[PDB]
RNA sequence: CGCGACCUCAGAUCAGACGUGGCGACCCGCUGAAUUUAAGCAUAUUAGUCAGCGGAGGAAAAGAAACUAACCAGGAUUCCCUCAGUAACGGCGAGUGAACAGGGAAGAGCCCAGCGCCGAAUCCCCGCCCCGCGGCGGGGCGCGGGAAAUGUGGCGUACGGA
RNA sequence: GGCUAAAUACCGGCACGAGACCGAUAGUCAACAAGUACCGUAAGGGAAAGUUGAAAAGAACUUUGAAGAGAGAGUUCAAG
RNA sequence: AGCCUUGAAGCCUAGGGCGCGGGCCCGGGUGGAGCCGCCGCAGGUGCAGAUCUUGGUGGUAGUAGCAAAUAUUCAAACGAGAACUUUGAAGGCCGAAGUGGAGAAGGGUUCCAUGUGAACAGCAGUUGAACAUGGGUCAGUCGGUCCUGAGAGAUGGGCGAGCGCCGUUCCGAAGGGACGGGCGAUGGCCUCCGUUGCCCUCAGCCGAUCGAAAGGGAGUCGGGUUCAGAUCCCCGAAUCCG
RNA sequence: CGACUCUUAGCGGUGGAUCACUCGGCUCGUGCGUCGAUGAAGAACGCAGCUAGCUGCGAGAAUUAAUGUGAAUUGCAGGUUGAUCAUCGACACUUCGAACGCACUUGCGGCCCCGGGUUCCUCCCGGGGCUACGCCUGUCUGAGCGUCGCU
């Protein structure tokens, strides 16, 4: 009875949505979040998860500040300036 | 659950509004490639992780 | 008419108020209509509507902080929304004058032996 | 319907089922 | 070819029993891509036999003497009348075959 | 061959940047020959056509010697569409046929400020040339 | 009526009576499951809901 | 001594690396002072450290910050090479002196393990091959 | 007991600044195995390697000898060819393994404490005026406030210096 | 006790250039709404999927059938 | 000075053949855009197998099967079409620890109306939890929100190369509170009081914080109303706290 | 000649192999080499007249202003004193998140200033600015049977 009718007892539930990683991997528990590690001030990051860098970097998501911090990079981070009216 | 949070809610709410289908004006442009919605979730096949 | 952002500078900011809750009450109306089912020059007349309401608040968003830095420009404190905005490590440099300043050995270094200008023959 | 997943293996002639044996 | 093509996927082989060829097969997973094959030349996607490297000896040095001989023979056989036609020039009408022209 | 070595010399980046290309540069691609008369008054080889020119169809089904006006210019399929230039539908409807702007001339052009200002800047440059080459 | 979700109900209330120049009863709000708040404002009385409704528009 | 963090003894290997009691670290103790203050302080920059006592259970290190921040250091040109971005934390990359004397780096025949940029550049050199391109 | 200094230690939503975290291919500091090989295996080897941890920069580190040599002496650091699979290490087994010098790319040198001389000759902040103010700087006026003799600045550092 | 460019390194990022490479079971997992759909409580695993024609010119209209489906007619050089 | 939209590659061929052979060349059809001979060069260069990898398709085979929980019948309607849809009548079953009426977890629009019979509901369907358009969840009193339990977890402190770990009263100057009195400053018919600023004076607490939609926890019931909401909407009666 | 079975051929179906194309990879080389409390990376939720996904954006929400360009976008409707595009230097950038008032329920606070309420008279509502830890310089208030000087 280990199978089929142990899976029906299976209604409570021990991670839910996180609120810096996004994933259902916030462990009520423990309190914490079993894919980026949210109590702890640093992004829980493994060498061995080569994979699962690059599901999260700074290539995949918006960048909605770093386009304009290279945008202003390519010319010279000018400040104030306003070119020439008609 | 009856009981809801406000997070929850959300969350889907905003899939209740993906699971909708496409127009029948989208395959008229010039470039289309998209015949029909392919990320159509069903309450019943796909239970949307949790 | 059609708003232009040209004429709305040189005009007065209790008439850019008027104008704007104007347009607001024109977008409250359109929006009305668009849910009662009204006509298809309406549907894209809230977009024109939606633009001006941009184009009037961004009027008087400028001559708000033009005006603000013009104020702090001559104090030496100024808040940090009028602070130059660029990169962090550029922010944190060190300054042009403490970039030249020397020490008095290293100019008299400079002084009593400068790099001569020279060149030999063949 | 996803991509229903293998076949499961299941136990069925080790030492736990006498259904078959061989020489011992 | 990339190093990387064909170990990015993870996949134990299945042993033996379950009557399936004893390949690296992917880890479960409900898609098409699950118990499929993954390393080896001969599965579908994953990594081809002898990936070609970037230090294959590219470059061939040949001594100075066999240049310089090289270039003496092209030069040499550029001045007799049938070399320049089995190259495949049509020299009918050009006047000298050593065609030496002005400094102009 | 090319010495600048920063232009494309690739084909499937040229496809790109050609297929690819914003609204400014489509109108610069989509740009047609003039005519024996118009170039010899104006010193100008070819210029962006516009939606109130005359065409002549020099290539194609529907070509020969009917200067008809541009319906409207279609960047987004690199197309023109001209009045007379069209054909019927099964069901009756007239549809514009669509043609490229490579295999047109244009007879009359329709001259605005801007318009004026870039015939006179490329017979400008255009007399640069020449006294370059003179 | 339809409120966006971060309202409350008196603000709610101030801004149908400055808006629309008519006084509030009460407002009950529930939230869809499309995400915004709906509205309902028992206004007073004194005034008439198809009045004000053949006011602003709707029908 | 450092001690290795592993359960009880349950090093799993071969015997050379049962060793736990033993064991030493490899930077000292002043390095060791030097790299917790300027944990402590990140704004503040390790300048040096001295000895000041030591007890059977502990030692006494007073650890020498600097503001690369603060005007009388900015507008001085001695000491401004402290304002650059470079020497963040040289207390962790062993800039300091108590750290410079844990990487074992030096002139002449003591000190081949460290020739080239530091003892793992000098690794990296020695195990690359150079296979040319006419070889 | 009261008043006034100094020294240590607090409280501030005090005035002005900084650090936190991310990427991490290259770089620095730790920590750090087992597969494997030795036809077994335990020293060795894989290997200061994988994984783990912290820290920056556009490069990092190193760097101007408590050096190499023993020659008619060379002369900061870094990188390449060569030294050299050499000297050497290793159940002297498997295997590991530099450095000097020579040829080049580059080449740039220096500053303190101490020792001493100069009325603290030094530094920070706040008030006013002029210039400039989108890298908050220069000069003048303040019986303005502090830091500093438990030592700031100038000369001066192994090539000698006063 | 301390500072210092240069030659040196760069499978991350921005802008580029080239190829005795691969040509949709190949080449990056991903030429396409790809770290997407989907699976696992989770860490993680992770696809398949390019080609009408030059131009939609994407088959008006008649007729059987409730329609899916056809039979004529028509477009195109070619609906083989 | 190769072939090619007066038809390239690929593919099919009861045709003509050549070479011992690997293979190759012509004839006919399809096809619509590139391809080959010779001298050299280079390789990711030749398949029948590896319980080979991917994709597709056969015999089995119109076969096994659509057999757990007693049971359906007649007439009429919609409709092109009815064993299964709807209504009426008859006969049955679950037989109040139910096959009934309502909740928790979980599901997330599955709830309701209209239309469709392309795909699914292992027969069918005019039907559906399917598809496509539209709607639907109204609270001071019902819960959460507050408290604390088992426990979790900051600060001080200690440890640790380090991310950090231990520890919850333990190596802590751990309070910002309030009665009264004095002083100056404001506000209001400066009457008399509130607000704040300083000083005197007073004070124990226990550990920041989290932790129960079944624990503790003030206070709403009756009638009516919707296609879908009712202790929530409407009416009539109250009631709790500030 | 029957049915069924086998072989070959023409044709028609299942299937997408081969070939030809390629807005894509892989490798190599060059220049630059820049994130963040003035709020990064990432995540959540919204934004189109008809808009699911992708892309872009942030309540000014498939974009605002300025410059250059010079008659369009387009799937369908609607309307030269500058449409659309690119650059983007000005303005703006919801909520979490190092995440910052304490917790993560979107809950509960505290201080100051404005408008309804008032006629400062305390509640109530709405808006705005602060309130994270550590640390550097200075200021203020302090503590000490720590070291002293005077009565
Ligand atoms: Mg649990
Ligand atoms: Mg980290
Ligand atoms: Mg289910
Ligand atoms: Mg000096
Ligand atoms: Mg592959
Ligand atoms: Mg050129
Ligand atoms: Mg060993
Ligand atoms: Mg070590
Ligand atoms: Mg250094
Ligand atoms: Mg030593
Ligand atoms: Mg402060
Ligand atoms: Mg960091
Ligand atoms: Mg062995
Ligand atoms: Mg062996
Ligand atoms: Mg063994
Ligand atoms: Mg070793
Ligand atoms: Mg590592
Ligand atoms: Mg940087
Ligand atoms: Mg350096
Ligand atoms: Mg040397
Ligand atoms: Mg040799
Ligand atoms: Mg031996
Ligand atoms: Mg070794
Ligand atoms: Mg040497
Ligand atoms: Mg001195
Ligand atoms: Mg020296
Ligand atoms: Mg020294
Ligand atoms: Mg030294
Ligand atoms: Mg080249
Ligand atoms: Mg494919
Ligand atoms: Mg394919
Ligand atoms: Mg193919
Ligand atoms: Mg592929
Ligand atoms: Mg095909
Ligand atoms: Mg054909
Ligand atoms: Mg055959
Ligand atoms: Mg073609
Ligand atoms: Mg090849
Ligand atoms: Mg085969
Ligand atoms: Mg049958
Ligand atoms: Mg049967
Ligand atoms: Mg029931
Ligand atoms: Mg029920
Ligand atoms: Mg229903
Ligand atoms: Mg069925
Ligand atoms: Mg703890
Ligand atoms: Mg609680
Ligand atoms: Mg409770
Ligand atoms: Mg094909
Ligand atoms: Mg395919
Ligand atoms: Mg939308
Ligand atoms: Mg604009
Ligand atoms: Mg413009
Ligand atoms: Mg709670
Ligand atoms: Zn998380």
């Amino acid at each position: 009875t280990k199978g089929t009718s142990s899976f029906g007892k299976r209604r409570n539930k021990t991670h839910t949505l996180c609120r810096r990683c996004g994933s259902k991997a916030y462990h009520l528990q423990k309190s914490t979040c079993g894919k980026c590690g949210y109590p702890a001030k640093r992004k829980r990051k493994y060498n061995w998860s080569a994979k699962a860098k690059r599901r999260n970097t700074t290539g995949t998501g918006r960048m909605r500040h770093l386009k304009i911090v290279y945008r202003r990079f390519r010319h010279g981070f000018r400040e104030g300036t306003t070119p020439k009216p008609k | 659950s009856s009981h809801k949070t406000f997070r929850i809610k959300r969350f889907l709410a905003k899939k209740q509004k993906q699971n909708r289908p496409i127009p029948q004006w989208i395959w008229m442009k010039t470039g289309n490639k998209i015949r029909y919605n392919s990320k159509r979730r069903h309450w019943r096949r796909t239970k949307l992780g949790l | 008419a059609k708003i232009k952002a040209r004429d709305l500078r040189g005009k007065k900011k209790e008439e850019l108020l008027k104008q704007l809750d104007d347009l607001k009450v024109e977008l409250s109306q359109l929006r009305v209509a668009k849910v009662t089912g009204g006509a298809a020059s309406k549907l894209s007349k809230i977009r024109v509507v939606r633009k001006s309401i941009a184009r009037v608040l961004t009027v008087i968003n400028q001559t708000q902080k033009e005006n603000l830095r013009k104020f702090y420009k001559g104090k030496k404190y100024k808040p940090l929304d009028l602070r130059p905005k660029k990169t962090r490590a550029m922010r944190r440099r060190l300054n042009k004058h403490e970039e030249s300043l020397k020490t008095k050995k290293q100019q008299r270094k400079e002084r009593l032996y400068p790099l001569r200008k020279y060149a030999v023959k063949a | 319907d996803p991509v229903p997943y293998q076949p499961p293996f299941l136990c069925q002639w080790g030492r736990h089922q006498p259904a078959w044996k061989p020489l011992m | 070819v990339s190093e990387l093509a064909g170990h990015q996927t993870s996949a134990e082989s299945w042993g033996t029993g379950r009557a399936v060829a004893r390949i690296p097969r992917v880890r479960g997973g409900g898609t098409h891509r699950s118990g499929q094959g993954a390393f080896g030349n001969m599965c579908r996607g994953g990594r081809m036999f002898a990936p070609t490297k970037t230090w294959r000896r590219w470059h061939r040095r040949v001594n100075t003497t066999q240049k310089r001989y090289a270039i003496c023979s092209a030069l040499a056989a550029s001045a007799l009348p049938a070399l320049v036609m089995s190259k495949g020039h049509r020299i009918e009408e050009v006047p000298e075959l050593p065609l030496v022209v002005e400094d102009k | 061959m090319k010495f600048n070595p920063f232009v494309t010399s690739d084909r499937s980046k040229n496809r790109k940047r050609h297929f690819n290309a914003p609204s400014h540069i489509r109108r610069k691609i989509m740009s047609s020959p003039l005519s024996k008369e118009l170039r010899q008054k104006y010193n100008v080889r070819s210029m962006p056509i516009r939606k109130d020119d005359e065409v002549q169809v020099v290539r194609g089904h529907y070509k020969g010697q009917q200067i008809g006006k541009v319906v409207q210019v279609y960047r987004k399929k690199y197309v023109i569409y001209i009045e007379r230039v069209q054909r019927e539908k099964a069901n009756g409807t007239t549809v514009h046929v669509g043609i490229h702007p490579s295999k047109v001339v244009i007879t009359r052009l329709k001259l605005d400020k801007d318009r004026k200002k870039i015939l006179e800047r490329k017979a400008k440059s255009r007399q640069v040339g020449k006294e370059k080459g003179k | 009526f339809i409120v966006d979700v971060k309202a409350n109900k008196h603000q709610i209330k101030q801004a149908v009576k400055k808006l629309y120049d008519i006084d509030v009863a009460k407002v009950n709000t529930l939230i869809r499951p499309d995400g915004e708040k709906k509205a309902y404002v028992r206004l007073a009385p004194d005034y008439d809901a198809l009045d004000v409704a053949n006011k602003i528009g709707i029908i | 001594g450092r001690k290795r963090p592993v359960p009880k003894g349950a090093t799993y290997g071969k015997p050379v690396h049962h060793g736990v009691n033993q064991l030493k670290f490899a930077r000292s103790l002043q390095s060791v002072a030097e790299e917790r203050a300027g944990r402590h302080c990140g704004a503040l920059r390790v300048l040096n450290s001295y000895w000041v006592g030591e007890d059977s259970t502990y030692k006494f290190f007073e650890v020498i910050l600097i503001d690369p921040f603060h005007k009388a250091i900015r507008r001085n040109p001695d000491t401004q090479w402290i304002t650059k971005p470079v020497h963040k934390h040289r207390e962790m990359r062993g800039l300091t002196s108590a750290g410079r004397k844990s990487r074992g780096l030096g002139k002449g025949h003591k000190f081949h393990h460290t020739i080239g940029g530091s003892r793992r550049a000098a690794w990296r050199r020695r195990n690359t091959l150079q296979l040319h391109r006419y070889r």
